[PDB]
RNA sequence: GAGGGACAAGUGGCGUUCAGCCACCCGAGAUUGAGCAAUAACAGGUCUGUGAUGCCCUUAGAUGUCCGGGGCUGCACGCGCGCUACACUGACUGGCUCAGCGUGUGCCUACCCUACGCCGGCAGGCGCGGGUAACCCGUUGAACCCCAUUCGUGAUGGGGAUCGGGGAUUGCAAUUAUUCCCCAUGAACGAGGAAUUCCCAGUAAGUGCGGGUCAUAAGCUUGCGUUGAUUAAGUCCCUGCCCU
């Protein structure tokens, strides 16, 4: 597997059971400004660098 | 939490409805104009009114 | 020769120095100033309740003993004139030669 | 330069078995002599404690034990020893190693004769100084 | 006309290899002072602990388990003597294998609970670079303590051998064990 | 009483393992030939390494330090950090 | 050079004070502080043998500070966190046997004058004694 | 030609008796690298090693401390001198080198003019600390 | 002690016209910790605080009363809050160095802290000064901590209950409770099970002191500090509360 990296476009909303995680449409620094909307935990800003060990489960919650 | 109470807004509209001929764009003069033309029994309430009225002043010139 | 000031409400105390000085420094005098002693606080804590019920909440009372010292070296026929001053009731002005 | 000295575990006072670690703390293993009476018997026997317990010779052991069994000859007054004013003899000394089991049972047997409850609460399953005894010494 | 050095050190040519940890390991010379201890007003802004060096962050987490919560003099001395051991070992400054331990013991994806409003599914979620630095430091400062408990070594000695064996990525330290279990946890929970 | 301990956390370290009180000349040749000839030396290192007691370890290592052979780095309260020079 | 007694390193100067006091034999110790040394309520005897030289040295600089202080004051100076076991640790003040004795020996060497409002203070005898050693131990330390 | 300038750490004091002279450093009657905890070495050394030389040579600042704790003194000493470097450059040398040496140390560390005041929160009545409580008893 | 300044007062942006939110600027400080508290209720606690008291009970052999012993302190146990702990980050001997609020006798009714000095191992014993007090106790020489020595991973020197023999203080007397000191006995205890409590910054924990009953008397209380973290800054998943 190749592992790829990405920076964050804009912050959508904080979810979880506990409200612990932040749903991040990240972007692709692999390609054009497509993305996957990923569920990152930890303190996070826009433009933060993310290590994507999966580019597949593109999970959307309003 | 700048969510200032009625009695700030009560005075600040009667500020503007009596003595407009002294007020200006400035805060640090109207903070002392407010003392000469009113009855303010509290010193935090000196600043709290005067920051609101001069913030209101930029609308009165505007709309 | 000196005069100690000790009182309870400090509005009265600043004015009892002012009633001293307004009645003093138009005479031939060499007067000192109100030396700020540290205001003392005898604190009292109370259980708030005669019995053992409920939460454990404490009343917390404090007195505040203001104290200043002023100084007059002079003849005493002025001291027996400044003796004739109407006074606030919570004010105890003791004398010292 | 301390090559190696032949001293592992020795015989002292025929009832207690002492080690090799440090000379003031090897003699801890005797009943009736603990931490500090060893420290005072050693240092007024003028023995180097920085030199190990495992480095010491035959006469020096008995020179320790001579003052262990008799400190009142030289030094070390009554407040530091073990026997108090009453032993039924008016006698001030230190107990020995195996003497400690006897002096206990002599305390207990007369405290039984006296009908003192300082002795009866050691006889009964009770506590003299356990002044709250709800939670004291369970099962 | 002054440059900043720290101790007996230079704070220079510590080239952090990857991004997803840059902006977050603060050993730049815009965030390099002389000493670890700072007046921490680092509970005011949320992300204002980006602006803190990881050398202080390893001291601040090293004081844990109760008897040691306190004594910042002592826990810097351990890091001072952790510096003083790894510098002797192969050259190759302790600051360098400190940096490359965070890159290697940082569990690049982890787990939590999400919904469906039913029973627990434990989706495999990702992790911010700040929590990478947060979780890597915590395993190392635990990694000193459970290694050094009930043996003859000191806190500085076990932690120094902890730091090298964690930046030597071949399965020898408490952190790398705890991380490489979490990748096994992440695959199971995906 | 009955120590019916509700807890369970076992797995203790190594069975009160023995340790050497004073050195041998087997130990002394183990000392004089390679206790410099590592690269990093703590008295805590050499204690577990060669199965030697630490009060004897700081006895032996300070002695080859006293001749000046061992090149330390510093001393403080807790730790005494050595090295071999040349 | 111009050497204040604080310009030297502190602990060696007060521990090299102990060795030059051995050079003369300056002490007066009756029977009991020969016999058992204990501190306030502490664990053992002192490991270090030269504790007379050690108590006298710590006596020096703290009397170099506070003249008109005294035996009850140097009782306060040492201090010690007494343990209790189950009950938490309180504080007890210093000794008073050596806290007069260690002051007796220096008064044997003409180093105490007594205030009538207060107590001990240094003399220009003893004031010279520390500073000449501070001459030599910093000249030892830099060299 | 002197100002007696105050640093004000948490419960600490360092009066900076600032004066043009030959270059001196005192800590309440005690010289420069006489410092009581050794971990805070480089902290009392932080100003002079980051300011410069010609600055340090001309000025005598001797410092009296009425502190509250060890580390509390040491940050007070630095906050004093790095306000004394602000204070002495207020009064004699022009502001184009005062405000620029102030820009030096603040781009290093902000607290050297910003005295950020932190007394402790008071011990609340319900709990043992300033914020804690006690264990409740439930059923 | 009077008087000053923090208001989002300027810029950016999101904003019904708004209310306002969010970054940055200079500023010590962009809100610190409290304190006092809404209408209405519980048959929540106190009749043992009372010269606040209703009704029943008791009053000459007294449910009034002092006085003299004993109890409230008993222990196969169960639960609660705590304290020192379970060790090498340490234990010990010493050297070093620096707090903050507060406390103190002839009172409207029973009554002190302590300077210096000597004696005594230690607790303590004696004489003199000072304090009805920013004077003096007191530049409260507070501890934690720090600089060296030993120990060396050992239920050990980690741990101090029980138990032995004494030495001192207060008291009307301390026995079946005192307090303090000394030697000596050296006890379980290997980081604590299913469950749960407290906490977002000088906060938590580690560490000491002063105040309240006190003649002796703090583990509890209530304040004072000192070394001063970790992770958050979000949710309604658990418990609960608020508006439709
Ligand atoms: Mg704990
Ligand atoms: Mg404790
Ligand atoms: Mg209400
Ligand atoms: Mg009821
Ligand atoms: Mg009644
Ligand atoms: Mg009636
Ligand atoms: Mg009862
Ligand atoms: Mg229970
Ligand atoms: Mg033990
Ligand atoms: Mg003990
Ligand atoms: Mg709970
Ligand atoms: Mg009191
Ligand atoms: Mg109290
Ligand atoms: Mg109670």
């Amino acid at each position: 597997q190749p592992i790829k990296l990405a920076r964050v476009t804009k912050v959508l909303g904080r979810t979880g059971s506990q409200g612990q995680c932040t749903q991040v449409r990240v972007e692709f620094m692999d390609d054009t400004s497509r993305s996957i909307i990923r569920n990152v935990k930890g303190p996070v800003r826009e433009g933060d660098v993310l290590t994507l060990l999966e580019s597949e489960r593109e999970a959307r919650r309003l | 939490g700048r969510v200032r109470t009625k009695t700030v807004k009560k005075a600040a509209r009667v500020i503007i409805e009596k003595y407009y001929t002294r007020l200006g764009n400035d805060f640090h003069t109207n903070k002392r104009v407010c003392e000469e033309i009113a009855i303010i029994p509290s010193k935090k309430l000196r600043n709290k009114i005067a920051g609101y009225v001069t913030h209101l002043m930029k609308r009165i010139q505007r709309g | 020769i000196r005069i100690t000031l000790t009182s309870r409400n400090v509005k009265s105390l600043e004015k009892v120095c002012a009633d001293l000085i307004r009645g003093a420094k138009e005479k031939n005098l060499k007067v000192k100033g109100p030396v700020r002693m540290p205001t003392k606080t005898l604190r009292i804590t109370t259980r708030k309740t005669p019995c053992g019920e409920g939460s454990k909440t404490w009343d917390r009372f404090q007195m505040r003993i203001h104290k200043r010292l002023i100084d007059l070296h002079s003849p005493s026929e002025i001291v027996k004139q400044i003796t004739s001053i109407s006074i606030e009731p919570g004010v105890e002005v003791e004398v010292t030669i | 330069v301390i090559p190696e000295k032949f001293q592992h575990i020795l015989r002292v006072l025929n009832t207690n078995i002492d080690g090799r670690r440090k000379i003031a703390f090897a003699i801890t293993a005797i009943k009736g002599v603990g931490r500090r009476y060893a420290h005072v018997v050693l240092r007024k026997a003028d023995i180097d404690l920085t030199k190990r317990a495992g480095e010491l010779t035959e006469d020096e052991v008995e020179r320790v034990i001579t003052i262990m069994q008799n400190p009142r000859q030289y030094k070390i007054p009554d407040w530091f020893l073990n026997r108090q004013k009453d032993v039924k003899d008016g006698k001030y000394s230190q107990v020995l190693a195996n003497g400690l089991d006897n002096k206990l049972r002599e305390d207990l047997e007369r405290l039984k004769k006296i009908r003192a409850h300082r002795g009866l609460r050691h006889f009964w399953g009770l506590r003299v100084r356990g002044q709250h005894t709800k939670t004291t010494g369970r099962r | 006309p002054d440059i900043k050095l720290f101790g007996k050190w230079s704070t220079d040519d510590v080239q952090i290899n990857d991004i997803s940890l840059q902006d977050y390991i603060a050993v730049k010379e815009k965030y390099a002072k002389y000493l670890p201890h700072s007046a921490g007003r680092y509970a005011a802004k949320r992300f204002r602990k980006a602006q803190c060096p990881i050398v202080e962050r390893l001291t601040n987490s090293m004081m844990m388990h109760g008897r040691n919560n306190g004594k910042k003099l002592m826990t810097v001395r351990i890091v001072k003597h952790a510096f003083e051991i790894i510098h002797l070992l192969t050259g190759e400054n302790p600051l360098q294998v400190l940096v490359n331990a965070i890159i290697n013991s940082g569990p690049r994806e982890d787990s939590t609970r999400i919904g469906r409003a039913g029973t627990v599914r434990r989706q495999a979620v990702d992790v911010s670079p700040l929590r990478r630095v947060n979780q890597a430091i915590w395993l190392l400062c635990t990694g000193a303590r459970e290694a050094a408990f009930r043996n003859i070594k000191t806190i500085a000695e076990c932690l120094a051998d902890e730091l090298i064996n964690a930046a030597k990525g071949s399965s020898n330290s408490y952190a790398i064990k705890k991380k490489d279990e979490l990748e096994r946890v992440a695959k199971s929970n995906r | 009483g009955k120590a019916k301990k509700k807890k369970w956390s076992k797995g203790k370290v190594r069975d009160k393992l023995n340790n050497l009180v004073l050195f041998d000349k087997a130990t002394y040749d183990k000392l004089c030939k390679e206790v410099p000839n590592y690269k990093l030396i703590t008295p805590a290192v050499v204690s577990e390494r060669l199965k030697i007691r630490g009060s004897l370890a700081r006895a032996a290592l300070q002695e080859l330090l006293s001749k000046g052979l061992i090149k330390l780095v510093s001393k403080h309260r807790a730790q005494v950090i050595y090295t071999r020079n040349t | 050079p111009g050497v204040t007694v604080k310009d030297v390193n502190q602990q060696e100067f007060v521990r090299a004070l102990a060795a030059f006091l051995k050079k003369s034999g300056k002490l007066k110790v009756p029977e009991w502080v020969d016999t058992v040394k204990l501190a306030k309520h502490k664990e053992l005897a002192p490991y270090d043998e030269n504790w007379f030289y050690t108590r006298a040295a710590s006596t020096a600089r703290h009397l170099y500070l506070r003249g008109g202080a005294g035996v009850g004051s140097m009782t306060k100076i040492y201090g010690g966190r007494q343990r209790n076991g189950v009950m938490p640790s309180h504080f007890s003040r210093g000794s008073k046997s050596v806290a007069r004795r260690v002051l007796q020996a220096l008064e044997g060497l003409k180093m105490v004058e007594k205030d009538q409002d207060g107590g001990r203070k240094l003399t220009p005898q003893g004031q010279r004694d520390l500073d000449r050693i501070a001459g030599q131990v910093a000249a030892a330390n830099k060299k | 030609q002197s100002v007696q300038v105050f640093g004000r750490k948490k419960t600490a004091t360092a009066v900076a008796h600032c004066k043009r002279g030959n270059g001196l450093i005192k800590v309440n009657g005690r010289p420069l690298e006489m410092i009581e905890p050794r971990t805070l070495q480089y902290k009392l050394l932080e100003p002079v090693l980051l300011l410069g030389k010609e600055r340090f040579a001309g000025v005598d600042i001797r410092v009296r401390v009425k502190g509250g704790g060890h580390v509390a003194q040491i940050y007070a000493i630095r906050q004093s001198i790095s306000k004394a470097l602000v204070a002495y450059y207020q009064k004699y040398v022009d502001e184009a080198s005062k405000k620029e040496i102030k820009d030096i140390l603040i781009q290093y560390d902000r607290t050297l003019l910003v005295a950020d005041p932190r007394r402790c929160e008071s011990k609340k009545f319900g709990g043992p600390g300033a914020r804690a409580r006690y264990q409740k008893s439930y059923r």
